[PDB]
């Protein structure tokens, strides 16, 4: 819904589009302009030049037209053809983005809009393509103290997945993106090495899931 | 570059007879125009990826790792790294010619290099996506070892060891920079490209194009107007033609320079904002961080990879 | 405009620090654009600096909130030409504020100008964004607790008018 | 200034922004002809004198 009112309320939103059409319109408006000038010619009408003057210097007047307009047709060909290869990078951008992002979750960073790229969705518009790049952003955080791992029997353990932190008392592992505090077991950790070598290795307890069942 | 004076610099006669030209220059300076701002784009697309200005902490201590050839230096007058120094130390209005000032200066830039490096640096990828969340720098390192494929572990058994190889191979950076006079030649070329289309422009004047003088006074105070008409149009449609030239070689120049811009748009993204998984994208090895440093007309990034580099021989199944 | 001794053209002439041989008689620069000359009759030589000239360029808010502008000569000094001289120009009809903001019109060598309450146009160096530091510490991580789903849009073009 | 900010755009309206809308010049003040000392004039007195 924010998106229908942000993209009505200010017009210039489309302007990458917008900006397209105008330039090929001006492109071929100063063309058309074009006709209108003598380019050094006793007059831009060409019926004029042929109902004034005789042959020999007629034909000299005549010319000065075709080169000054074949120049102008050179111009604005070679604007459109620089032009266009901006549009086909723009295509091949577009392109992409819909094979990487509409097609799949692209995992280039701002590649699909900035934030962690969930989805996208293609819409039409003349001349071009948007896209709605639904991203997740993080939004709240707090601030935990954490280590690169802990110490159980001497032994380290590391997070199998995500960090380790603290809430002042007490050690819980926790995926990266999201607080959510497990409690640290060895199917959250794995272990490598031990206590001796890690810088900042903290003590910890470590539960063991199959000891209480062995007791049980 | 102002078509009329470079055409018909301070002459009437001259630039009426232009007028009989119609929208020649004023697409040129259109043209001019656009490649102008696109250049502030181009600046603004690779440099101004973060809202926010970052600074890293007095504390210096990251763990082992010494960002402090990349970081900015207080002392010196401009608030750089001392390879972006190198950088700046090693890269080298007439006639209508003029050149604009860059929307963002130097200053600018740096500034926004080291929100990048700071970012970075104190909390890894999370700048780029989001709130920027701070985390140690050596648990930095450890997800962007996880991030290729290699337990976390590694980094902090041996910390010691890859902090002291990063350090090393930054002072290699410096030496290598320092003293190969070759390794900017990527930006050394874009300002000797437009320094010889400028140079050539300008020459341009000199030429006659099959008039009798290419200075326009000698022909103004040489001869009769029906005449002098004659060979001024010759110079105008001379100096016009070297002006499209110019413009033309400007744009396909420009449009180079905008799909190095984009590309290094995309590097800051994946390779400074991220960690890239394409292959080759952010150097040869394994990706886990680069880092920004502004440059004369450029950016450079440093990358910093996972090579192996010691194997044996094992039986498998 | 002046005429020594048949080199003619526009430009001032200041007194120059350049040592010519006895026979020389004008400088030309690394483009065959000349750049001193000797004077005929007193032989001192004189540079030439092309007579100032830029672009003059309007930097207004729309005609929808004033119809108050600032000029803005480009490249030139405020002597040739309220008035702020910065590096892209000589700025007339802004304010200098020195408080920075957020660039709202650029104008150029890092100053933007706006229109802000007098209800008046200032220029100022611009902002790059608000000053942040990330509370590092080697102990200290931060992790969200929440989140958002943000939808952004990316408009592209695709193809042009296809005109034959 | 905002009436040449008008024509440049052709609009009756114009979007905030900046906006190029001429070209300043500083116009030559005095025509100098300034040129060698006089020297070596012609012997008009013998044929006079
Ligand atoms: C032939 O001889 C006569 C006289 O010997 C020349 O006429 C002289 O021309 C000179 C030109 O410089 C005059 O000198 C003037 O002197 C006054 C003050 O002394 C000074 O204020 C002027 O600016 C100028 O220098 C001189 O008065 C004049 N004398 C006479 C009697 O006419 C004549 O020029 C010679 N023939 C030719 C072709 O030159
Ligand atoms: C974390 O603590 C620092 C100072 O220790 C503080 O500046 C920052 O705001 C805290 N984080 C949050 C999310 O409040
Ligand atoms: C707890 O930390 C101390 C360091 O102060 C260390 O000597 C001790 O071995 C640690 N405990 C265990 C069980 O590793
Ligand atoms: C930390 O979490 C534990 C949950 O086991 C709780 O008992 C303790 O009160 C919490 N402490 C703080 C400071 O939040
Ligand atoms: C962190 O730095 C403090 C000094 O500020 C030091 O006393 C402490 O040992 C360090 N801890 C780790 C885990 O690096
Ligand atoms: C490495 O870091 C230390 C601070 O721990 C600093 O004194 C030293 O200068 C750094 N190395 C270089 C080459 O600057
Ligand atoms: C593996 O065996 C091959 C034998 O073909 C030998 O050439 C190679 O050097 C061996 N690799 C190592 C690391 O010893
Ligand atoms: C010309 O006359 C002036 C006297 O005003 C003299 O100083 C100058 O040296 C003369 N010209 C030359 C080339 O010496
Ligand atoms: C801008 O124009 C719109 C209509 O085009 C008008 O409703 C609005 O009030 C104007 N802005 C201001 C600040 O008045
Ligand atoms: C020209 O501008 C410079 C600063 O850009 C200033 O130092 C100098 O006095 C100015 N000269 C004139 C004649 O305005
Ligand atoms: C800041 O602005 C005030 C005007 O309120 C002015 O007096 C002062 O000189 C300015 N500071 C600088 C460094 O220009
Ligand atoms: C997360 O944010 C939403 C709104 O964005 C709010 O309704 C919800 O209560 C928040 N959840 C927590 C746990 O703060």
């Amino acid at each position: 819904g924010k998106i229908q009112d942000s993209l009505s309320s200010t017009p210039s939103a489309l302007g990458k589009l917008q900006d397209v059409v105008n330039q090929n319109a001006q492109a071929l408006n100063t063309l058309v302009k074009q006709l209108s000038s003598n380019f050094g010619a006793i007059s831009s009408v060409l019926n004029d030049i042929l109902s004034r003057l005789d042959p020999p210097e007629a034909e000299v007047q005549i010319d000065r037209l075709i080169t000054g307009r074949l120049q102008s047709l050179q111009t604005y060909v070679t604007q459109q053809l620089i032009r266009a290869a901006e549009i086909r990078a723009s295509a091949n951008l577009a392109a992409t983005k819909m094979s990487e992002c509409v097609l799949g979750q692209s995992k280039r960073v701002d590649f699909c809009g900035k934030g962690y790229h969930l989805m996208s969705f293609p819409q039409s518009a003349p001349h071009g393509v948007v896209f709605l790049h639904v991203t997740y952003v993080p939004a709240q955080e707090k601030n935990f103290t954490t280590a690169p791992a802990i110490c159980h029997d001497g032994k380290a353990h590391f997070p199998r997945e995500g960090v380790f932190v603290s809430n002042g008392t007490h050690w819980f592992v926790t995926q990266r993106n999201f607080y959510e505090p497990q409690i640290i077991t060895t199917d959250n950790t794995f272990v490598s090495g031990n206590c001796d070598v890690v810088i900042g290795i903290v003590n910890n307890t470590v539960y063991d899931p199959l000891q209480p069942e062995l007791d049980s | 570059v102002d078509c009329t004076m470079y055409i018909c610099g301070d002459s009437t006669e001259c630039s009426n007879l232009l007028l009989q030209y119609g929208s020649f220059c004023t697409q040129l300076n259109r043209a001019l125009t656009g490649i102008a701002v696109e250049q502030d784009k181009n600046t603004q697309e690779v440099f101004a990826q973060v809202k926010q200005i970052y600074k890293t902490p007095p504390i210096k201590d990251f763990g082992g790792f010494n960002f402090s050839q990349i970081l900015p230096d207080p002392s010196k007058p401009s608030k750089r790294s001392p390879i972006e120094d190198l950088l700046f130390n090693k890269v080298t209005k007439f006639n209508g010619l003029t050149v604009l000032p860059p929307l963002l200066t130097d200053e600018m830039i740096a500034q926004y290099t080291s929100a990048l490096l700071a970012g970075t640096i104190t909390s890894g990828w999370t700048f780029g996506a989001g709130p920027a969340l701070q985390i140690p720098f050596p648990m930095q390192m450890a997800y962007r070892f996880n991030g290729i494929g290699v337990t976390q572990n590694v980094l902090y058994e041996n910390q010691k060891l890859i902090a002291n190889q990063f350090n090393s191979a930054i002072g290699k950076i410096q030496d290598s920079l320092s003293s190969t006079p070759s390794a900017l030649g990527k930006l050394q070329d874009v300002v000797n490209q437009n320094a010889q289309a400028l140079n050539t422009l300008v020459k341009q004047l000199s030429s006659n194009f099959g008039a009798i003088s290419s200075v326009l006074n000698d022909i103004l105070s040489r001869l009769d107007p029906p005449e002098a008409e004659v060979q001024i149009d010759r110079l105008i449609t001379g100096r016009l033609q070297s002006l499209q030239t110019y413009v033309t070689q400007q744009l396909i120049r420009a449009a180079e320079i905008r799909a190095s811009a984009n590309l290094a748009a995309t590097k800051m993204s994946e390779c400074v904002l991220g960690q890239s998984k394409r292959v080759d994208f952010c150097g040869k090895g394994y990706h886990l961080m680069s880092f920004p440093q502004s440059a004369p007309h450029g950016v450079v990034f440093l990358h910093v990879t996972y090579v192996p580099a010691q194997e044996k021989n094992f039986t498998t199944a | 405009n002046f005429n020594f001794n048949g080199l003619t053209g526009t430009g001032v002439l200041t007194e120059s620090n350049k040592k010519f041989l006895p026979f020389q008689q004008f400088g030309r620069d690394i483009a065959d654009t000349t750049d001193a000359v000797r004077d005929p009759q007193t032989l001192e030589i004189l540079d030439i600096t092309p007579c100032s000239f830029g672009g003059v360029s309007v930097i207004t808010p729309g005609t929808n909130t004033s119809n108050q502008v600032a000029v803005l000569y480009q490249d030139v000094n405020c002597t040739e030409v309220n008035v702020f001289q910065t590096r892209a120009g000589c700025l007339i009809g802004a304010e200098h504020v020195n408080n920075s903001y957020e660039c709202d019109i650029p104008i150029g060598a890092g100053i933007c100008a706006s229109y802000q309450t007098s209800q008046s146009i200032i220029a100022y160096t611009m902002s790059l964004g608000a000053e942040n530091s990330v509370a590092y510490s080697n102990n200290s991580i931060a992790i969200p607790t929440n989140f958002t789903i943000s939808v952004t849009t990316e408009i592209l073009p695709v193809s042009m008018t296809k005109t034959s | 200034p905002l009436s040449e900010t008008k024509c440049t755009l052709k609009s009756f309206t114009v979007e905030k922004g900046i906006y190029q809308t001429s070209n300043f010049r500083v116009q030559p003040t005095e025509s100098i002809v300034r040129f060698p000392n006089i020297t070596n004039l012609c012997p008009f007195g013998e044929v006079f004198n």
